[PDB]
This record gives structure tokens, C-alpha cells and sequence, in this order.
């Protein structure tokens, strides 16, 4: 089973660019699908960006054309820069990684702990 | 913009009542449209709902009556020390009962103000979770099923709306809804606030705000009922009343023996109004309204709204739990993962949530519009079959129809739910386990009616003659069925939803397109508490209405059933009677495709065996068996308002320890209240015993009435009350659930009471004759005896802290209204002996610190015996 571990998070200023990481233990070759979700109070979990088996890149309504994200194999990492965040979209930030599957039914959807990154009103 | 009636508004149509409010039926008002009719009408609440009056209110207790009587007679008999004394005990018992409602009251409405009303409004074309208060007029709102409506509404768009009126009409019959005008309470189009939706989502226009709803005076009387006396409060008034009895023809026949035998008749009725207020439980109701009021605000403190006061009674009775996998067991976050088609190809959808990221892939190439038959087929019955929205990236309907309109929005079909125009829908109920929609095609009208049906798969089966393979219809044969089967087992062994869709013209000659496998993740912190709640021998069910195989798998993982564990059909309920039923209930563990009726009928069947059943269900058709249980739990952030309304206790942050610790708490209060019986009993009997002895054996009284009276407040005052407040231990964790009977006077208790009254006449009596040797009445003796029987007192009351624990296991500091009120009763005992107008009013005299010393050591005898017994006990239990 390959383990994922956040970093990168903090805090940042409104419109100030930050990075962030999820690192995978294994190898992240036959994953068809890895992704990132905010979690915030009083509100459900959303998609922000992510990619898939076709090499497509998939990003948020409200999200899109501000995050990037790459990926590679050699360091086995996921990574997202933000440019001009603001301060109503902060949230904690989780990777969600899964894997093509045959004969079971059983979900390979594996989840890291999340960072919190807190944005403010610039000053 | 005016206000509009709603007959009015129900005659006239909708166009022009969006025109008088000013109303934007789709982009909805923005903040400076809502700024101004707030500022006209005002806010949504019903205005605003005497703290003097409340203090008066704890007087028509019938034994502070008692005490009110004996305080009269006092004044009558010219007793003015004697009237102050129970003036004083009354006011402090009452301030204490009082102050302590008032906080749990507080308490509970902080509470209640953190899980404010809600409802989906869309104001700036963004579809918003706004409260029921900042609605105005002219706003959008949003109906989804199990909502409560926040405002009068007219609905300018209601598909299969269903809601019920039982509240405010008073039918249980919901009543359908449709958005056509009606010329001429049979208003069909208007939504009234407070009225409940059962079934469909509906779009409307707020025509109401304040008092201008049409029925709002029932919610407004609704506040003035009051909640009626708690049972266990009823029980212990009774027992308090048999206590205050027993006394009364003890202290009658002291003081006959006393006339009879010869005394002097003022002094013996003095003595007798004295020992009245004494062993009257003064401080029993009192107690139990602490108790109840402080377990009240521990429960508001782990975040659970307590609706209702005689269920926190009620939750350390509690032996069995039955829940729900759906939004009590599991986080209720449905998505779809797998597709089984009718052909037999396996597609894999990825992806979390109710969105439109992720794809479906099959043989490891991605599908999307029509690439794939059968896939599209599904996902165009998925999609049209449902009542539920995604606006906004937010879901309106039931979770598993918004699992399949986010993979519908995967696979690019979502436009085919405006293609299809619904002319026929059958409405879901929970008895049926399937829904279906007829429905026309936009772009080709000379097209038949085709219907759309989901369900459970047996249920769907039921309806299909035919199925799909490799594109053509072919007639459904028996190994294609038990390859259906073997599948959805697969699935459902996996802990996958299975959803069966068929799509095909009319009904009952539908084309099966096969399964669909909807993952719900169980809720977490679940499998812990129903470790926690087995480990207190709180038993745990699971009763659904889902496949065996996606209950017993989701059950498995939490860990409510075992390997060597039973698994029961609504239908092998059905086969049950009463006996059967009654005998079987306890063994089994999962209860798969039960009706709520069969819900209903567990409930029964578990309470018929002697069981306090706490169902945590959720649902919008889970609501007869949340009343129907003893206790009724629900999801506060995650729950239909249906639940929340019919439920009896709401879990805030939604955690299932959170029960765990309202029956620890429900055994505590218990706990407390036997403290104080046996305390306020053993010093009662012990008072009693003394007066009657020293009557009999013509010895002078060794306590005279003001004595008796500071006794009084000692023995039902704060030092008492102080015992209802005792903390919680750990071991009601693991205690087994007391019985739903009271039996608050234990053997045991009893006993104890015995002994400590037996050891505190004896060493009291012994240190009277010990200064009575002398045969001389010398005040000193009184004083001696008093400072004897308050002291044995105290020492009883630290002994009564804990039944079984040691008084250095719980801590001597552990409740500090104890250490305060023993304090407080040590200090007025020194300055009765030492100050010499209290002298005066006490008939007493100064004592030396030797005496003191003396009577300490003597009254340690009590505390002594009971540690000993104490630690006898536990040793023998182990
Ligand atoms: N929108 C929907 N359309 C069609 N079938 C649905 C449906 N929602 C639920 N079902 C099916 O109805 C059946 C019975 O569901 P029911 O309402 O009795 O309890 P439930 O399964 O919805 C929640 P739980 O199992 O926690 O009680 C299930 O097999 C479920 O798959
Ligand atoms: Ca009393």
C-alpha cells in the first residue's frame, strides 16, 4: 500500500503565490486518476484540480486558470502552485490518489491527513 | 415591495406576483433588493417571545408547601426564630432549584442558536444555504425533500412536490403541490411556513415575512405550552411524599407518647414542627431538578440538543441502539464507482463527490457521451429518473439520486434530464424500493412514452421482460438473472449501494440495462462508540432497508457484526409474529430490506422485551419509528429537518460517543439522587431516633428546635444538594444499564442508611450520657450533643459522596460545592457554640478545644464504618 504525505501548506497573503506537495511512497504510474479537495466549515467537499489517465487536466469552475498542478515520477510527487489566491477560497487541502481495477469491487481510493492553509484579508 | 395575502397570491397567478414583489424568478434578489424590504418589513422571526414569575413558579412544590404550613404555624405559636429558620431553608433550597434551571435553560437556548433554521436560496443566481430569518419577500427559495419551509412561498416550479400539513392543517395526509394558479388551507400553490416537504423539489417565491404568515399563531402559542413534570420527577414527589408521611406518624407519635408521659406541651409541639421540617426531603425535588438540569448542560457541552427534558431520564436506561446505515452509520457522501451493464462489460468511474469530474472508463479507455450502449442507457435512466439537483456544486435531493446526476455530469448526459418532458411519475415510497418516470423526448415528439425506472434490484427484475446484449434487446433469460444476481452480491459484499435502472416503453415490458455500485463511506468515529457502547453492554442494531450483502459488509467494517452473528430479512420479519420476533430480535445484528414499518415493528418488538431502544435513524420517511422509539437521535449537521423535527435529541457535531456520554450522564443523575436519598436519610432517621429514645427514656432532649432546624438546612440544604451535584465516574462506563424502573430505595442503600443512623444515635447518646453523668442539665451538655450530631453529619456527608468508591478514590477536593457547604456548616456550628447571641437563640454554651477534639475523633467512627464496608464490598464483588 503506497502512503501519501501533505506539505507545503501555511499561511499566505492575498495574492501571493504559495506551493504545495503530496508525495506517494510508491511509485505513481498506474493511478488513472489524482486530485485535490478543499474541506472548509459549513460546506462540502470540492474538487480543486486534478489530473487523469488520458493526461487531461481537470480544474475547478472557480478554481480554473489560477492552479497548477504536475506530477513526476521520479521524485513520486504531486505538485500545485497557487497564484493570486484570495482569501475566501482557504480551506484544508487533501490529495485523493486512485488506482485502475478483475474480480473485487473494492475501492482504491486512498486519502492523505490534509494541511490547513488559513488566508486573510490583505492589510 | 407590499405585502401580498396568500389567498390573494393563490387566485392571482405567478408572473404578476413576482411583479408586485419585484421578484426575479431565476437570478433572484440581490443584496440591495433584500437590504430595503428588510428594512420595511423586517426580520423573519415572530417578534420576540418574567424571571419573577419563574421563582414563584417552584412553590406549588406540595412538600415546600409543607414547610410554608409549618412555617405559618410558627408565627401563629408566636416562633419567630423557629419561622425565620424555615423561611431561610425554603428560600435557599428554591434559589438553588431555580438558579440551576435557569442556567440549563440558558444553556439550551446558546445551543439552539448554534443550529439555526436553513434554507437553499438563490440570491445572486448562486444557489446559497441562507437562514429561514434573512429571508424577505420576493426571494427565490429552493424546496428539496425533508425540508422545512422557511417563509409562505408561492411555488413557480413544483414537479412532484408532496408535502405534509399534519402540523399546521392537522391531516397527516401530505398534500400534492402544483404550481398552476387557483381561482377562488386548499391553497395547493402556496407553501405555508412550517410545513414539512415529504417528497419532490419545488422552486417558489416568498410572499410572507413575520406575523404576515397566514397560520404563524399556532407556532405562537406552541411557545407558551409548558413541558410537563418529568416521570422520574413524579416518582421521586411520591417518594418524597411517603418519606414526609412516615415522618409525620413518627413525630405524632413522639409527641403523644410525650403528652401522654408528661412534658411540657409548647416545648413537645416545638420539637415536633422542628423535626417536620427536618425529615420532610425538602431538598428531594430539588434534587432531581439539578440533576436533570445539570445532565441538561453536560450533554449541551458534548454538543447534543436535548428537545425534550424526560429523555435524559431515559438515556441511562438505554440498552439497545438501533440506527441506520444510511446517515446515521455511513457520512451519507454517495457516488457511484461501478456500472455492471445488462451485457456484462465492468466500467469504473473515478472520482469523489456530487460533481462532474472524474470519468467513466471501460477496458481501461475512457467513455464519454455515446461511445458505450448500455453505459449511456443507464446514465440517461440515472439522470432523468431523478428529483434532485446539483446547483452551484451542491446537492437538493436524496444523496443516492444526486450520486447518479454527478455521474451522469461525468459522463456529458446531463442535458438529457431537459430533453425528456415527465407527463407520469410514480413517487417513491420506502415500501415500494423503486421509482419510475414516463417521459417524451423534446427534439422527436412523434416518439412513444419511455420509461424510466431505479430501484432495488429485485424490485426492478419484478418489472423487466427484457435486457440488453451487445446493443439489441433480447428476451431476459434465468442465467443472465443469477449472473445479475452473483454481481450485485459482488458488489454488495464489497459495501456498494447496488442500484438496478431498466428503461423500456410503459410498464412491465421494460429493457434491464443492469447495476450501478453506489460507495458510502461509513461515518467516522463510529466503529469506536460502538466498541465503547458493546463494552457497556449497550447492545447495537443496524435496521435498513438496503441489500443484505451492503449491510452486513458496512456492519463487518464497523464492527457490530460478528463472524458468528445473525442477519434478518424485513420479509423473514413479516413471517414473525409477536413471540418469534420477541425471542429472534435480541440474536440478530443486521436487519437488511425492512419497510419502517418493519423498522417500527423492531422498535416494538425490542421495547416489548423489556428494552430502552434509542433510535439514531435519519431519513425523510424515518420518522414514525424516531417517535416511535424511547429515544430519538438525530444528525444535526447532516439530517433532514424532518428527523430533527421529530427527534428528541440532536447530536450537533454528529458523533455517535456522543450517546455514550448522554447514558453516562443518565446514570449519573441516578447516581447523584442516591447520594442525597441516602444522606438526608440516614441524618433524618438518626434526628428521629434520638428524639424518640430521649421522649421514651425520659431523658432530656438532647437537641432542642432551632438546633433541629439548623439540622434541617445542613440535612436538605446545600451540604445535600451538593451531593446531586457529584461528578460523573468512569465506571458507568462500564456499568450494566440500570432498569427503566426506579427502585430507588436499594436494599443495600437501605442498609447503609440503617448503619450510619445506628452508629451516629449511639455515639451521639454516648457523649450525652458522658457529660450527663454529672446529672445536671448543664448547657454544655446540649452543646456537646448538637456539635456531636452536626459533626456526625458532616462525616456522614462525606460519606455519602460515592456509594462504592473510597472517599480517597473519588478526592475529598473532587466537588467543591461539597468542601464549600461543609465549610459553611463548620463555620455556623462554631459560631453557635461561640457567638453569645446565637448562644441566646440556641440555648447553647461555649465548649473547650479537647471536647472538640473528642467529638471529632468520636464522629470519624461513622466515615470509618463506611470505608470499611465500602472496601468490604468491593473486595467481595471482585
Ligand atoms: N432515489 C431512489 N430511487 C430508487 N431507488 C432508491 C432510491 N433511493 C433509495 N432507493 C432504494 O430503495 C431501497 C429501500 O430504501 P429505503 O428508503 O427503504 O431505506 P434506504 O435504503 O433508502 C436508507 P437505509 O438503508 O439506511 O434505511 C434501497 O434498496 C435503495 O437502493
Ligand atoms: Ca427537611
Amino acid at each position: 500500500q503506497v502512503q501519501l504525505q501533505e506539505s507545503g501548506g501555511g499561511l499566505v497573503q492575498a495574492g501571493g503565490s504559495l506551493r504545495l506537495s503530496c508525495a506517494a511512497s510508491g511509485s505513481i504510474f498506474g493511478a488513472d486518476w489524482m486530485g485535490w479537495y478543499r474541506q472548509a466549515p459549513g460546506k462540502e467537499r470540492e474538487f480543486v484540480a486534478g489530473i487523469g489517465h488520458g493526461a487531461s487536466t481537470y480544474y475547478a469552475d472557480s478554481v480554473k486558470g489560477r492552479f497548477t498542478i504536475s506530477r513526476d515520477n521520479a521524485k513520486n510527487t504531486v505538485y500545485l502552485q497557487m497564484n493570486s489566491l484570495k482569501p475566501e477560497d482557504t480551506a484544508v487541502y487533501y490529495c485523493a490518489v486512485q488506482y485502475t481495477q478483475y474480480r473485487s469491487y473494492d475501492s482504491l481510493l486512498y486519502w492523505g491527513q490534509g494541511t490547513q492553509v488559513t488566508v486573510s484579508s490583505g492589510s | 415591495i407590499p405585502v401580498l395575502t396568500s389567498k390573494k397570491a393563490s387566485e392571482l397567478p405567478v408572473s404578476e406576483v413576482a411583479s408586485i414583489l419585484q421578484a426575479d424568478l431565476q437570478n433572484g434578489l440581490n443584496k440591495c433588493e433584500v437590504s430595503h424590504r428588510r428594512a420595511f418589513h423586517g426580520w423573519n422571526e415572530f417578534d420576540i417571545s418574567p424571571l419573577w414569575k419563574k421563582y414563584i413558579s417552584q412553590f406549588k412544590n406540595p412538600l415546600i408547601m409543607l414547610l410554608l404550613a409549618s412555617a405559618v404555624i410558627s408565627v401563629l405559636m408566636h416562633q419567630f426564630d423557629d419561622a425565620v429558620s424555615i423561611t431561610v431553608a425554603i428560600l435557599i433550597v428554591v434559589t438553588v432549584a431555580f438558579v440551576q434551571e435557569y442556567r440549563s435553560e440558558k444553556s439550551l437556548e446558546e445551543l439552539s442558536k448554534l443550529v439555526p433554521p436553513e434554507c437553499h436560496c438563490v440570491r445572486e443566481g448562486k444557489l446559497e444555504h441562507t437562514l429561514a430569518r434573512d429571508l424577505v419577500p420576493g426571494d427565490t427559495v429552493c424546496l428539496s425533500v425533508g425540508d422545512r419551509v422557511p417563509a409562505d412561498l408561492r411555488l413557480f416550479e413544483a414537479v412532484d412536490l408532496s408535502i405534509d400539513e399534519s402540523s399546521l392543517t392537522g391531516e397527516t395526509t401530505p398534500c400534492s403541490k402544483v404550481t398552476a394558479p387557483q381561482p377562488a388551507a386548499s391553497r395547493s400553490n402556496i407553501a405555508f411556513m412550517g410545513t414539512l416537504v415529504r417528497c419532490g423539489k419545488a422552486k417558489g417565491v416568498v410572499i410572507g415575512t413575520g406575523e404576515n404568515s397566514e397560520f404563524g399563531e399556532v407556532f405562537k402559542m406552541m411557545q407558551a405550552e409548558e413541558a410537563p413534570k418529568t416521570p422520574l420527577q413524579k416518582s421521586m414527589d411520591l417518594l418524597g411524599k411517603q418519606l414526609s408521611f412516615y415522618s409525620f406518624g413518627i413525630i405524632g407519635i413522639i409527641m403523644l407518647v410525650g403528652w401522654l408521659l408528661g412534658k411540657d406541651i409548647l416545648e413537645m409541639f416545638t420539637i415536633s414542627v422542628s423535626l417536620a421540617v427536618a425529615a420532610i426531603p425538602e431538598g428531594l425535588p430539588i434534587v432531581v431538578t439539578v440533576t436533570l438540569a445539570l445532565g441538561v448542560m453536560r450533554m449541551v457541552k458534548k454538543r447534543a440538543i436535548v428537545k425534550k427534558l424526560p429523555i435524559v431520564e431515559t438515556l441511562g436506561c438505554c440498552n439497545v441502539i438501533c440506527s441506520d446505515k444510511t446517515g446515521t452509520l455511513t457520512k451519507n457522501e454517495m457516488t457511484v464507482t461501478h456500472i455492471f451493464t445488462s451485457d456484462g462489460l465492468h466500467a469504473e468511474v473515478t472520482g469523489v463527490g456530487y460533481n462532474q469530474f472524474g470519468e467513466v472508463i471501460v477496458d481501461g479507455d475512457v467513455v464519454h457521451g455515446f461511445y458505450n450502449p448500455a453505459v449511456s442507457r443507464i446514465v440517461e435512466a440515472g439522470c432523468v429518473c431523478n428529483d434532485a439537483v446539483i446547483r452551484n456544486n451542491t446537492l437538493m435531493g436524496k444523496p443516492t439520486e444526486g450520486a447518479l446526476i454527478a455521474l451522469a455530469m461525468k459522463m456529458g448526459l446531463d442535458g438529457l434530464q431537459q430533453d425528456y418532458i415527465r407527463k407520469a411519475e410514480y413517487p417513491f415510497s420506502s415500501e415500494q424500493k423503486w421509482m419510475a418516470v414516463k417521459c417524451v423526448h423534446r427534439t422527436q415528439q412523434d416518439r412513444p412514452e419511455i420509461c424510466f425506472m431505479k430501484g432495488a434490484y429485485e424490485q426492478v427484475i419484478k418489472y423487466c421482460t427484457t435486457y440488453q446484449s451487445k446493443g439489441q434487446t433480447l428476451t431476459l433469460t434465468q442465467q443472465q438473472r443469477d449472473v445479475y444476481q452473483q454481481e450485485k452480491a459482488r458488489m454488495g459484499s464489497a459495501g456498494l449501494r447496488v442500484l438496478a435502472l431498466a428503461s423500456g416503453p410503459e410498464l412491465g415490458q421494460l429493457t434491464f440495462l443492469g447495476l450501478v455500485g453506489i460507495i458510502d463511506p461509513p461515518r467516522t468515529g463510529v466503529k469506536e462508540a460502538v466498541t465503547t457502547l458493546i463494552a457497556s453492554g449497550v447492545s447495537i442494531k443496524m435496521i435498513t432497508g438496503d441489500s443484505q450483502e451492503t449491510a452486513v459488509a458496512i456492519a463487518s467494517r464497523l464492527g457490530l457484526y460478528s463472524k458468528t452473528s445473525q442477519s434478518v430479512s424485513g420479509e423473514e420479519i413479516d413471517a414473525m409474529d409477536v413471540q418469534q420476533l420477541s425471542q429472534i430480535v435480541p440474536k440478530v445484528a443486521v436487519f437488511y430490506r425492512a419497510s419502517p414499518r418493519h423498522k417500527m415493528k423492531i422498535i416494538k418488538s425490542l421495547q416489548k422485551n423489556g428494552s430502552v431502544v434509542a433510535m439514531t435513524g435519519d431519513g425523510v420517511n424515518d420518522a414514525v419509528a424516531l417517535k416511535a422509539a424511547d429515544i430519538g437521535v438525530a444528525m444535526g449537521q447532516t439530517g433532514t429537518d424532518v428527523c430533527k423535527e421529530a427527534a428528541d435529541m440532536i447530536l450537533v457535531d454528529d458523533d455517535f460517543q456522543t450517546i455514550m456520554s448522554a447514558i453516562e450522564e443518565g446514570k449519573g443523575i441516578y447516581n447523584n439522587i442516591k447520594n442525597f436519598v441516602r444522606f438526608q436519610l440516614s441524618t433524618s432517621i438518626a434526628a428521629l431516633t434520638l428524639i424518640s429514645l430521649a421522649t421514651l427514656m425520659n431523658f432530656p432532649n438532647p437537641l432542642n428546635a432551632m438546633q433541629i432546624l439548623w439540622i434541617n438546612i445542613i440535612m436538605d440544604g446545600p451540604p445535600a444538594q451538593s451531593l446531586g451535584v457529584e461528578p460523573v465516574d468512569k465506571d458507568v462506563i462500564r456499568k450494566p444499564p440500570r432498569n427503566w424502573k426506579d427502585s430507588i430505595l436499594t436494599k443495600n442503600l437501605i442498609l447503609k442508611i440503617l448503619v450510619s443512623s445506628i452508629i451516629i444515635v449511639c455515639g451521639t447518646l454516648f457523649v450525652f450520657w458522658r457529660e450527663l453523668r454529672d446529672n445536671v442539665i448543664t448547657p454544655r451538655d446540649t452543646t456537646m450533643t448538637f456539635t456531636c450530631f452536626v459533626f456526625f453529619d458532616m462525616f456522614n456527608a462525606l460519606s455519602s459522596r460515592s456509594q462504592t468508591k473510597s472517599v480517597f478514590e473519588i478526592g475529598l477536593c473532587s466537588n467543591r460545592m461539597f468542601c464549600y457547604a461543609v465549610l459553611g456548616s463548620i463555620m455556623g456550628q462554631l459560631l453557635v457554640i461561640y457567638f453569645p447571641p446565637l448562644q441566646k437563640v440556641f440555648q447553647t454554651e461555649s465548649l473547650s478545644i479537647l471536647d472538640l477534639l473528642f467529638l471529632l475523633g468520636l464522629t470519624s467512627s461513622v466515615c470509618i464504618v463506611a470505608e470499611i464496608i465500602k472496601k468490604v464490598e468491593r473486595s467481595r464483588e471482585k
